[PDB]
Formats: C-alpha cells, structure tokens, sequence
C-alpha cells in the first residue's frame, strides 16, 4: 500500500503486536523517526519498504525515497498533531507550540504527553502540511513530555 | 519483522481538541540524537 496517508508502525517480536511508532506516507515515500525502526525493512502487505535515507542524529527515516516533508511552522501559528497511539483511533489535538532554544538554533516543541509508541506522528499546519514528526524530545520538572517538531531536509 | 497498518489522512480538523502548554526550554543534542535539558 503506497497510499498517501499516516500509518501504524507495527511489531510481532515482544509480545502480542506491538505498536512501535508512527509514520507518514507521501509521494510514494514512507517517512518515520529512526529510533522507531532502527533503519530496518518495513512490510507493506505482501509488498516490502526498503530504507533509502537515514540519520541518526536527526533521528529521521525515509522509505523508497528521498525526504519529501518540506513544510515549517511559522513560529506564530497554532498547529495540530495528529496523534495515533497504540490500540487507539487517530486524534487530532490542536495546540501552540514550544521553542527548544539550541546552541545552533531555535526549533518548535509540542508540549504533549503520549506513549512511546505514538512516536513518529505527524505534526500539521493549518494547510493540512507536514511540518515535522512528533517523538524525539525530553521530559520536564513536573514529569511532562516535551517533544521537538523534527522536520528533514528536501533536495 | 516490522509492517505497517494504515491509520487516517493527513487534514486539519476543525473543532479539534484544543489543549497544551508552549515552554521555552534550554536544551542540548548529542552525537546519539537525543536532547537533554541544559
Ligand atoms: O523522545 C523520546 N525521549 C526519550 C529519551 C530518548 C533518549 O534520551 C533522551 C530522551 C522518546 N523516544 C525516543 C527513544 C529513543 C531515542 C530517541 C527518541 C532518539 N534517540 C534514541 C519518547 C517518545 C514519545 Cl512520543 C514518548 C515518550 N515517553 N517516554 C519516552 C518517549
């Protein structure tokens, strides 16, 4: 299935099937974080998704192809994340985001708390675009996730 | 082995669940891809 779309992540090596991550398909090219798969080969029905870019540090993932996600936020606008978390039904969740403030630069943060295996779930603009993908960040003073908006490189 | 199931599309939903705060926080990336908390 190359359909255009936001997709489930799934395991059958813990026990059970296993939600892992989250992802996005578009232009044909499956994109999730790295920590999720670790780089490995995805399975699409009977059809098969082999990596194509990847970077650890960026913690990014690309399937079939090259990094497609070209949006940003504004730094003014409200955005939303499209949560899908494990054995639940995709949500929308509106809110206004964050600054991680970095020795390089300054990037979006959701302050929204979810599980693990929610990690890789789009974060949209009002267009409907992809900004960035929800699931690298830290946890705060009073227990709280923080996640950046991670966003790749299109060439 | 890893697969995936498709989950909805990709739109913004109007009348959505509006909730979460905006922090400014200090943090650091290290060579691993993960942040921490400066
Ligand atoms: O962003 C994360 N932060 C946790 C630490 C990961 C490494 O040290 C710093 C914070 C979690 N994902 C993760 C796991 C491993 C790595 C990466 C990211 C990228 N590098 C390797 C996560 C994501 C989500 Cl959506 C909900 C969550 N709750 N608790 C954790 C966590």
């Amino acid at each position: 299935e190359t359909t255009d779309g936001v997709y489930r992540v799934m395991t059958r090596r813990l026990l059970g099937s296993t939600q892992v991550g989250v992802g996005v398909m578009q232009e044909g090219v499956f994109h999730t974080m790295w920590h999720v798969t670790k780089g490995a080969a995805l399975r699409s029905g009977e059809g098969r998704l082999d990596p194509y870019w990847g970077d650890v540090k960026q913690d990014l993932v690309s399937y079939c192809g090259p990094w497609k996600l070209d949006a940003a936020w504004d730094g003014l606008s409200e955005v939303q994340l499209l949560a899908v978390p494990p054995g639940e039904r995709a949500k929308n969740i509106q809110t206004l985001p964050g600054i991680f403030k970095t020795k390089d630069g300054d990037i979006g943060a959701v302050a929204l708390d979810y599980p693990a295996g929610t990690s890789g779930s789009p974060i949209l603009d009002k267009c409907g675009r992809v900004i960035g993908l929800y699931g690298n960040g830290v946890v705060i003073k009073n227990g709280s996730y923080v996640s950046a908006i991670t966003q790749g490189k299109r060439e | 082995d890893m697969y995936i199931e498709r989950a909805g599309d990709i739109t913004w939903e109007k009348d959505a669940e509006v909730t979460g705060n905006s922090p400014r926080l200090d943090v650091a990336l290290d060579e691993s891809g993960d942040f921490s908390l400066v």
